[PDB]
RNA sequence: GCUAAACCUAGCCCCAAACCCCCACCUUACUACCACAACUUAGCCAAACCAUUUACAUAAAGUAUAGGCGAUAGAAAUUGAUGG
RNA sequence: CUAUGUAGCAAAAUAGUGGGAAGAUUUAUAGGUAGAGGCGACAAACCUACCGAGCCUGGUGAUAGCUGGUUGUCCAAGAUAGA
RNA sequence: CCCAAUAUCUACAAUCAACCAACAAGUUAUUACCCUCACUGUCAACCCAACCAGGCAUGCUCAUAAGGAAAGGUUAAAAAAAGUAAAAGGAACUCGGCAAAUCUUACCCCGCCUGUUUACCAAAAACAUCACCUCUAGCAUCACCAGUAUUAGAGGCACCGCCUCCU
């Protein structure tokens, strides 16, 4: 008889209490007899770098020059990414300069996103 | 009542089970059988071929438990010459062992019973893989008042913080058969660890001085349960402490690595009132864990060891003199 | 009268949209917008095939296209099957004659007292009890748990007879026994895949129990026939099988020669428990299968009369009734309905104990049948250990 | 109402199947027939009525021998498990059928009437005039629908070109093609009339309940 | 004695007044839409 | 003397003009992940009951016409169209 | 059946006395039957405390020859044939 | 919180399950897979009755090892409520032996019996009920029914036997 409070896993009878998750991802599947099989591939392996010798810290000194907000736009990226190669080669049929026409044969597809932050 | 589980994943559960048991632990000690043992090993591992392919989650239920069944059955069958006790014995396969006792008091921390003092009950249920029960008691290892410099480790924190959970079901003392069974005393127990606790699962874990912890915990818990049940089958209990030491032996194995334990119960007075000053301690006398062999490649067993089999037969040769 | 009411079948697919049957038209279906809409035409999609095939959703190709598929219909007898007519059906299937009563030779291997185990009678009585009254934490144990222990510790009780002769410690008890024996009978390609347990083997195979002049004295006997029942009723008629005999293991085994087969109808509910006749028939077929597997291993798949007959034993039991069988195979030649037959001695309806009371019976506090077994007959145990001792 | 009727089995087998009672409720959910509900749980044995059914890839008249003649909750008569060839079937048995008997099932119309044992199945034409029959069928190759109840005798009255007139237990006649297969005899469980059920509890056990109304 | 006609049960409450039961019939969608219009923040039980 | 009594605006009403707007969610909604379908207003109410019947720009006109010719119903041809 | 209680502990309870208590019994759990309809061992009994016809919203400001009301000052004319 | 597919099977109860006795009749062979413990409930003096001598399924303890407090202080008026005791008499009370105390007997009317009913003034002599009788119906896959005239539905009646002046 309470309908305003959120509905979460702590609410129903045994069945409900079990079925309803809590926002937590899955990593495996139930086999016969309520046995759980975990898959090493569906567990996010963190990728932490080697921080030794790094010359940057959580904050930046107050003695730094200011600048203008210039968000990176497709034109700005293209300008210094591939354009100079074109111009250099313009003085004497697009995949040679980084163009990727289709995105089935690469591990990190850009659309749809098949990878994670 | 707390549900103590002899085969436990919990870290350093051995010393916690010491506290719940008033048990000290001492490191040390108080023929073609190799052919037949290796033949049973092969006829369960490689020789005898299954119909349905082996999966590595029931491998500790259909290619390692029949191994212990065959080992114990053959050794008992052929060793009856050297020990008439085994002849008219009682061999039990997966028979239940239950013990129920009280040790300590706590003040209920919440509810309509706060402050009021209540006992800290425990309960051990155990399905030992194989066990051998006799009709005449074994010979105690060391007398009933064996004072030792080592002292029972003290756990100051609550029992729950080591993963250990309460519940309420029937209370059961049980050695393997009811009171009327003449073979009420107990000789030996062979345990097989599930795969959860096996070597490889804790090898993905990266510590070495924790592998023996599960062995010791299984030994302490299960042997204390068995010995205590034997005692309380004779009329003894906490407020009438046992007069003669009770004793039993256990072999704990994961299928490849073996360990042996020689437990001797001296005291059942573990309540806070009956443990007021009783200086009796229970003792364990376990060893480390050694490898029976190295591998099973095609049909041989390279590196098959005889020390472990010799120790097994040694433990099976004991007599009730 | 067809079976299956109309209102439970899948469905008649909805009438197709007529736009499809206009020859030049390509309809407008809701496949463009990936979701159903009730005011367009239901598409027709290609049959979808998974480039991979996940194990959790595999679908096996039909029974026809399996690599091991034979046109001729085999008739397997695997554990669950239950012969209708029972004993005589197994006889026909095996071409044998049932000689009532155990052979005199084995029954004369126990009359001498020196083959006595210590305190035999009271120890078998307390073993009966230990299996049936003190086994688990509840007052009345059930068959699923007390059928196996009776046997598995009666054999242990008798196994303490090594002191008299150290040639007894020369055999083992094995579990998980899977022996497959295929043979033929009147162009019916029969097979027996016995997947059971409680078998014991030995190094020295058992001796022949009938004289060479008695195995030939069976030709006069006419193998019994039943009509109109076929000799294959209740057999599993399968088109998936193999022409291949396997004893359940491979080369190079200590204790390779079977001795006895213990069969345990341990189901708690009666309808899952084979009747007496079915149980004896199961014993006969399993024993014949083990014997035929041994014969194939020794000689080969050649129909012939064996010079050295292979004998096996079997005890079938539920926990209070026992059936004992000695089966002597002497012929791999079985296609013909005449010739030398195999021999089978069977003793049936042998009660180890008439009844058991787990809790005292009280009419008016005048207890009449106190706790324990009522009507114990040690003769069943006599025959049991007799069958055990033979072959020493 | 989500009411999938239990009678969903397609394959035939002698094993009892799990009845679900209706209580008078049809698929909608309303009391369609008053006076039904409750009573002992029951299982259903798929009694096969086409008593001339030859096994797979066989033909010609066949003999089958009975095994047991047991009570059946659903029927009023007593079913019997007949084995033949490589097949077991549940068939309604007649009065004097004991375990072990044998019965013939034929479609072969002889030159003249063949004296038929009191349990065999023969085409109507094959029988003589004045006998008693059960498990009659309206038209050939259809199944037995007429006389099946407990203790009911159906007399054969006459035969004419291609047809036969039989008398149903309700004291009236009907025509049927002479190739319709019936069984000669009287359906089992005679004197089932004289079952004084004694007390209302027995009616409740059977499945009936007392219902006022029935508008 | 009366007054205790509500014997609570989460299964029943979610089965006979829940989102899916409303959305399983035109009348229920009308109910949800009425309660969307009136402003409610408890559309379905 | 307590209790009180007093207040302004927060907003709103009617017009005019202009056509208005990261994740999860139909299973037990807010849950990462497996083989059917949609397409005539009756009647309260008047006739003092009730049964046919009973309403949903200006002018022509409440005219023609309909109607237990009762209660009532009712055209067309043509005419011309930011504020309180 | 009696007594207490009658805004009561309770919008039908309490105390005693009683009928059944292996059965046509009692009961937890999910589903079904929906309003001129359901269900009913027929009592017009029951369908969320109030059922000879649930409840809510709408037509609805239903209609009411019936009941009740109808608000500042002062003056003046003003009553009992009948169809 | 579950289960890879296909075919095969799957006749005999449960009652200490054995004696008698009954009726209400109660999974595997092939093909595919060598993967491991994730996720959620876990509190309390609690829930439905507006706050409550009421309602609340199961296991175990059967008088308690667990749980609680009938008197805010006083005095001991009437009327009221519950209880205990009572001389002699023992229904003369009263509509009636209601209540209480004691435990026995006999008959008569109605209904055959056990049961069900007016949740909240009627538990009955009413309803139902075995037994009997009457009426209708010759038969397929959604009820009756996976039924077939000794069956099914709808009605009346109510086993069975026998008839249509004392007080
Ligand atoms: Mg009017
Ligand atoms: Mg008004
Ligand atoms: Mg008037
Ligand atoms: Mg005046
Ligand atoms: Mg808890
Ligand atoms: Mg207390
Ligand atoms: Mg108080
Ligand atoms: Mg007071
Ligand atoms: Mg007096
Ligand atoms: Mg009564």
């Amino acid at each position: 008889a309470d309908r305003m409070s959120k509905w979460t896993s702590k609410r129903g009878p045994r069945s409900f209490r079990g079925r309803k998750g809590r926002g937590a991802k899955g990593i495996g599947f139930l086999t016969s007899g309520w046995r759980f099989v975990q898959i090493k591939e569906m567990v996010p392996e963190f990728v932490v770098p080697d921080l030794t010798g790094f010359k940057l810290k959580p904050y930046v000194s107050y003695l730094a020059p200011e600048s203008e907000e210039t968000p990176l736009t497709a034109a700005q990226l293209f300008s210094e990414a591939v354009a100079p190669a074109i111009e250099k080669d313009f003085k004497d049929n697009l995949e040679k300069y980084g163009f990727e026409p289709t995105q089935e044969g690469k591990l990190f597809q850009l659309y749809p996103r098949n990878f994670l932050r | 009542k707390y549900m103590v589980y002899p085969q436990t994943f919990a870290l350093n559960a051995d010393r916690w089970y010491q506290y719940f048991t008033k048990t000290v632990f001492l490191s040390g000690l108080p023929a073609a059988l190799r052919a037949v043992a290796c033949d049973c090993l092969l006829q369960e591992h490689f020789y005898l071929r299954r119909r349905r392919r082996v999966h590595r989650y029931e491998e500790s239920e259909v290619i390692s438990l029949p191994f212990l069944d065959q080992l114990v059955s053959t050794l008992v069958g052929l060793l009856s010459p050297h020990n008439p006790a085994l002849a008219a014995a009682a061999l039990d396969y997966r028979c239940p062992v239950h013990f129920y006792w009280v040790r300590g008091e706590e003040i209920i921390p919440r509810g309509h019973r706060r402050g009021r003092i209540d006992d800290l009950r425990y309960q051990i249920d155990d399905k030992p893989n194989n066990q051998i029960r006799i009709s005449k008691q074994l010979a105690e290892f060391v007398p009933l008042d064996y004072s030792v410099p080592i002292e029972i480790p003290t756990i100051k924190c609550k029992p729950d913080k080591l993963p250990l959970f309460k519940r309420q079901y029937e209370n059961h003392i049980f050695v393997g058969s009811k009171t009327a069974d003449p073979c009420c005393y107990g000789h030996t127990q062979f345990h097989l660890l599930p795969d959860k606790l096996r070597r490889e699962r804790l090898l993905r874990q990266n510590c070495a001085d924790q592998i023996e912890v599960v062995f010791r915990a299984n030994a302490i818990a299960s042997l204390f349960a068995w010995t205590g049940a034997q005692a309380m089958y004779q009329g003894f209990w906490s407020e009438a402490d046992v007069t003669r030491p009770f004793v039993s032996q256990a072999v704990i194995t994961d299928g490849k690595y073996f360990s042996f334990f020689c437990y001797q119960l001296n005291t059942l007075a573990l309540t806070t009132q009956a443990d007021q000053n009783n200086p009796r301690k229970n003792i364990c006398w376990g060893t480390q864990s050694k490898p029976l062999y190295e591998t099973i490649e095609d049909n041989d067993v390279k590196g098959f060891n005889d020390d472990v089999l010799l120790q097994i037969v040694h433990f099976l040769l004991n007599r009730p003199k | 009268y067809e079976w299956g009411v109309r209102s439970t079948r899948k469905s008649e697919p909805p009438p197709l949209d007529r736009v499809y049957e206009i020859p030049g038209l390509e309809p407008i279906t809701f496949a463009g917008k990936m979701h159903f809409v009730p005011w367009l035409a239901r598409p027709i999609f290609p049959p979808w095939d998974r480039g991979y095939k996940d194990p959790r959703f595999y679908r096996s190709p039909p029974l026809h296209e399996h690599p091991l598929y034979k046109d001729q219909a085999c008739y397997i007898f695997h554990h669950r099957c239950r012969l209708l007519e029972g004993v005589k059906q197994a006889l026909w299937l095996t071409k044998t004659k049932l000689i009532e009563g155990l052979p005199e030779k084995v029954l004369s291997l126990v009359d001498d007292p020196r083959n006595h185990i210590e305190n035999q009678d009271e120890c078998v009585l307390n073993v009966i009890s230990h299996a049936r009254l003190w086994q688990t934490t509840e007052e009345i144990p059930k068959r699923e748990t007390y059928c196996p222990v009776i046997v598995d510790n009666l054999i242990q009780l008798c196994k303490s007879q090594i002191l008299k002769h150290p040639s007894l410690a020369r055999r083992i008890c094995v579990q998980n026994s899977t022996f497959s024996a295929t043979w033929n009978r009147e162009s019916l390609l029969l097979q027996v895949r016995g997947s059971g347990g409680a078998r014991l083997s030995t190094k020295d195979p058992l001796p022949t129990i009938a004289s060479r002049e008695e195995i030939e004295a069976t030709k006069n006997h006419v193998l019994e026939t039943f009509y109109p029942i076929s000799p294959i009723i209740d057999l599993h008629e399968c088109n998936i099988y193999d022409v291949k005999n396997d004893t359940g293991f491979q080369e190079g085994y200590p204790y390779p020669y079977p001795h006895t087969l213990y069969l345990l109808d341990k189901a708690n509910l009666r309808p899952h428990r084979l009747q007496p006749d079915q149980l004896r028939a199961k014993m006969i077929l399993f024993a014949f299968g083990s014997a035929l597997a041994q014969a194939r291993l020794l000689y080969g798949n050649d129909a012939k009369v064996l010079e050295q007959p292979v004998v096996v034993q079997s005890v079938g039991t539920d926990g209070r009734v026992f059936h004992f069988l000695v089966f002597q195979l002497n012929t791999t030649d079985l296609d013909c309905n005449e010739g030398v037959k195999n021999l089978a001695w069977v003793d049936s309806d042998q009660l180890l104990y008439q009844h058991f009371w787990c809790l005292p019976v009280i009419k008016k506090r005048v207890v009449v049948e106190p706790v324990g077994p009522v009507g114990f007959k040690p003769e069943t145990f006599r025959k049991f250990l007799a069958l055990y001792l033979h072959g020493a | 109402a989500n009411f999938v009727s239990w009678k969903s089995r397609t394959k035939y087998t002698i094993t009892p199947v799990k009845m679900r009672k209706s209580g008078g409720r049809d698929h909608t959910g309303r009391i369609r027939v008053h006076g039904i509900g409750g009573g002992h749980k029951q299982r259903y044995r798929m009694i096969d009525f086409l008593r001339f059914r030859p096994e797979e890839t066989k033909s010609g008249p066949f003999e089958e021998k009975v095994i047991q003649v047991r009570y059946d909750p659903c029927r009023s008569a007593d079913i019997a498990l007949v084995a033949g060839g490589s097949r077991k079937r549940w068939i309604i048995a007649t009065e004097n059928m004991q375990a072990g008997d044998t019965i013939l099932n034929s479609n072969h119309i002889g030159r003249m009437a063949v004296a038929a044992r009191e349990g065999d199945a023969h085409p109507l034409g094959a029988l003589p005039v004045g006998t008693l029959i059960n498990n009659v069928e309206s038209e050939p190759g259809r199944g037995a629908q007429y006389i099946r109840a407990a203790g009911t005798c159906g007399v054969l009255l006459r035969k004419v070109n291609g047809t036969a007139i039989i008398q149903l237990p309700s004291k009236r006649q009907m025509q049927v093609l002479e190739t319709c297969v019936a069984t000669v005899g009287r359906v089992s469980n005679v004197d089932h009339n004289k079952r004084v059920i004694g007390k209302a509890g027995r009616n409740r056990w059977l499945g009936k309940r007392p219902n006022s109304g029935r508008w | 004695a009366r007054g205790n006609e509500y014997q609570p049960s989460n299964i029943k409450r979610k089965n006979k007044h829940g989102w899916v039961r409303r959305l399983s019939t035109p009348a229920g969608v009308q109910v949800i839409l009425r309660r969307m219009l009136k402003g409610r923040k408890s559309l379905s039980h």
